């Protein structure tokens, strides 16, 4: 409100095609967790209600970290298989 | 069960003799097409599935086929592959890889299923 306006959260549109510059801007915010954060503000969550959240966030980002690396450590191993049927 | 095959096969062709005679043809040229044409026209059977109609045939189309000995008298067994519990399954196994690794060493629609 004291900033000067317009120069944040905007897009502008190139070559005259709004959806895909909406996309864009889409993109954008999510990417640094606004959406997620209106969404979460729409109504109170309380502190302790918070801390859970947190907590089960963040396993299952260590969860998923975790597994897609042993994921793309195994890939190599997908290659069509030499032995067959010794 | 092998003891059973040479019975078998002998009293059926002493039964084969004892067929012809009777039935009156030459006991040579008698064949299973004669056999069948015989036991149909003295055991009538009208019933509908097939196989519980009167047979005299070869014991070996009578009965399946046996595993052979697979040991010695001294209790070792004759093919490698035993302990596999499949040795007739691996040996082919072995023998088709076989013959790859020759392949490859050496190398450097008809209604055919
Ligand atoms: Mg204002
Ligand atoms: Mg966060």
């Amino acid at each position: 409100a004291n900033h000067l306006k317009f120069i944040a959260r905007t897009v502008m549109v190139q070559e005259g095609n709004v959806e895909g510059a909406y996309r864009t801007l889409n993109r954008i915010l999510t990417m640094d967790g606004l959406i997620e954060d209106i969404k979460r503000r729409r109504y109170y969550e309380k502190p302790c209600r918070r801390r859970q959240r947190e907590s089960y966030e963040t396993c299952r980002r260590i969860y998923n970290m975790e597994m897609a690396r042993k994921i793309n450590f195994l890939m190599r191993k997908n290659r069509a298989d030499p032995w067959q049927g010794c | 069960t092998v003891d059973f095959i040479k019975k078998q096969i002998e009293e059926f062709n002493i039964g084969k003799r004892h067929l012809a005679n009777m039935m009156g043809e030459d006991p040579e040229t008698f064949t299973q097409e004669d056999i069948d044409r015989a036991i149909a026209y003295l055991f009538p059977s009208g019933l509908f599935e097939k196989r519980a109609r009167p047979i005299m045939k070869h014991p070996e189309e009578i009965f399946p086929k046996q595993r052979a000995i697979q040991w010695g008298e001294d209790g070792r067994p004759f093919h490698f592959l035993f302990y596999t519990g499949k040795q007739s399954y691996y040996s082919l196994m072995h023998d088709t890889y076989g013959k790859l690794l020759d392949v490859e060493k050496h190398h450097n629609p008809i209604g055919s299923r």
